């Protein structure tokens, strides 16, 4: 992403929506739900807060943080070796290898009995109130505005309180701004293209940056001169 | 005698129906 994620409070979107006379029954309560829906539907990883938090494994099981949404990595605390996805169907079940993990709810199922594991996860940036905090990018703001307007107009169209042409226009505009917002947050910046370039050109390919925390992924590959 | 309750609402409904036809002919 080229631009920086400067955070602003949620009613910034209600400042802009309520300019429309047909959206004056919208509320913070509705904006919260539709904002969370938009955040998930776009799935942008720059909108989440990166956190690292250690936990203990009692026996092939560990308690997971409260605010976790998605895991970047899990690794062993003492070695630093990363874990992979668990493909085993009988992990801690005995009868009569490398470490891996599997997470469903508040519980992470590892293949290790008693160790500390480090989890690098993504959460939502919250407010002084326990509420979501949105980027102030006017592209993001316009796209979220258009998302909420599209949902409200879809309800009102299901009633027959909006013309089909009005909803068709709203859907067209939301679709274009959704694509544009997707490209805004995903296209790398200059530093991210230097990292991608140093990942791309290897005379000797590097294929083991998962073992580390992808630390050396964008490190330049130097060849000595002979 | 007179009373415009049913008359007014039927006229309003007629106007709403040609309203919907007119807007349903609108295309971007």
């Amino acid at each position: 992403m080229v631009n920086n994620i400067n955070w602003v409070k949620l009613p910034v979107i209600l400042d802009r929506l309520l300019r429309h006379p047909l959206l004056t029954d919208l509320n913070l309560e509705t904006a919260i739900q539709y904002t969370l829906d938009f955040i998930s539907a776009m799935g942008l990883p720059n909108v989440y807060v990166d956190k690292i938090e250690t936990i203990d494994i009692k026996e092939y099981r560990g308690e997971l943080p409260c605010d976790l949404i998605s895991i970047n990595q899990v690794r062993l605390h003492k070695n630093g070796i990363a874990l992979r996805a668990m493909t085993d169907n009988f992990n801690a079940y005995p009868t009569h290898g490398e470490p891996s993990f599997k997470t469903q709810g508040r519980v992470i199922f590892t293949s290790i009995k008693h160790e500390k594991v480090d989890i690098s996860y993504k959460a939502i940036m919250l407010d002084d109130e326990g509420l979501p905090l949105i980027p102030d990018n006017p592209i993001f703001l316009k796209t979220l505005e258009l998302y909420i307007k599209k949902e409200w107009f879809t309800i009102l169209f299901d009633m027959g309180k909006i013309s089909p042409a009005v909803l068709n226009n709203t859907q067209q505009e939301y679709a274009f701004k959704a694509g544009q917002c997707n490209n805004e947050f995903v296209i790398p910046s200059v530093s991210e293209m230097e990292a991608i370039t140093n990942m791309w050109n290897q005379l000797i390919p590097r294929v083991t940056e998962f073992r580390r925390g992808f630390k050396n992924l964008g490190d330049k590959e130097y060849i000595r001169v002979h | 005698f007179g009373s415009g309750a049913i008359g007014y609402e039927f006229d309003n409904r007629y106007l709403n129906n040609q309203e919907m036809s007119a807007v349903a002919k609108q295309r971007l």
